[PDB]
């Protein structure tokens, strides 16, 4: 169920895209993991089509936005998935970390905070978001505390 | 003098044993230097191409690695506009890998491994190196076109 959002991806944007992500709504979590277990170049076409969809100019592109991630952060750590699809989703969210407000990152960074405590880390790959998250957090001189404040308590909580 | 010990085993050894898909000859217009011609790695878009190298040997070769460009021109992450090689076993330790080991062949059946195969963390072409792993096809397809323009005959 993917080539519905390739013709809506190569058209324009936010004005088909945005629409899908609101008309589907149903869960994101069986359109990966299933859609990775298929085709592994399915799973890198689709969220270069939902990110394009999903800009973070509006509130039903972020929501949307810190729902795929924080699947896609559970996935790679949870599933035992083929090594050159890791690459190719964790070269998404490495490339998709630049432009994000307040609030999300420090929430996905107490996602991060919750799976360094407890969680079974079998890859280190996981925590590679964790590095741009704090510069991206560090950028943004506003308060959401301002971001080196913010950044300082995380590095605290990590460390403890 | 360690360079004629070398070169005339290597020499020899590439008109005898070359790697497959791969020759080295004593250059006709260079006769110190040596031309390659390495065919274009199957299931890759350099199919169908002839990629032609220049190998300069140092002089203190074996205790430098040789000095590899794409005389051909080739659309690929890991080698630029000029032919430049993105490749370990180029440079010394720590940096690379090249040892006395190793020898003109190893280095070569590496470049067509290489080809087959470009590095995305060691991009050159930051544009290819993109290409190569977001749009496949799109690097496929002007490699391909590459191969037909340039690697052809």
């Amino acid at each position: 169920m993917d080539q519905k959002i390739l013709s809506l991806a190569a058209e324009k944007t936010a004005d088909k895209l945005q629409e899908f992500l609101q008309t589907l709504r149903e869960g994101d979590l069986t359109n990966l993991l299933q859609n990775q277990a298929v085709k592994g170049k399915v799973a890198g076409a689709l969220l270069r089509a939902i990110f394009k969809g999903s800009p973070c100019s509006e509130e039903a592109g972020t929501l949307r936005r810190r729902k795929i991630y924080t699947c896609c952060i559970q996935l790679v750590e949870s599933g035992d998935l083929q090594k050159e699809i890791v690459s190719e989703i964790i070269g998404l969210l490495m490339l998709e970390a630049h432009h994000f407000p307040g609030p999300l990152l420090v929430e996905l960074a107490n996602e991060f905070i919750s799976a360094v405590r407890e969680g079974s880390l079998v890859n280190g790959k996981s925590l590679e978001l964790l590095p741009i998250i704090l510069t991206a957090l560090a950028t943004k001189k506003e308060n959401l505390l301002s971001g080196e404040e913010c950044k300082k308590q995380l590095i605290n909580t990590l460390c403890s | 003098m360690q360079r004629a010990s070398r070169l005339k085993r290597e020499l020899h050894m590439l008109a005898t044993e070359p790697p497959p898909g791969i020759t080295c000859w004593q250059d006709k217009d260079q006769m110190d230097d040596l031309r390659a011609q390495i065919l274009g790695g199957a299931n890759t878009p350099y199919e169908k191409g002839v990629f032609k190298l220049e190998v300069i040997i140092p002089e203190r070769y074996p205790f430098e690695p040789p000095q590899i460009r794409f005389l051909t021109p080739i659309y690929h992450p890991n080698i630029d506009s000029a032919g430049r090689i993105c490749l370990d076993v180029l440079k010394l330790p720590p940096k690379g890998a090249w040892r006395p080991s190793l020898n003109i062949a190893t280095v070569l059946t590496s470049i067509q491994l290489l080809m087959s195969e470009p590095n995305p963390d060691d991009p050159l072409m930051a544009d290819i190196s993109s290409e190569f792993k977001y749009n496949k096809p799109a690097f496929l397809k002007n490699a391909r076109q590459w191969t037909e323009k340039h690697a052809r005959q």
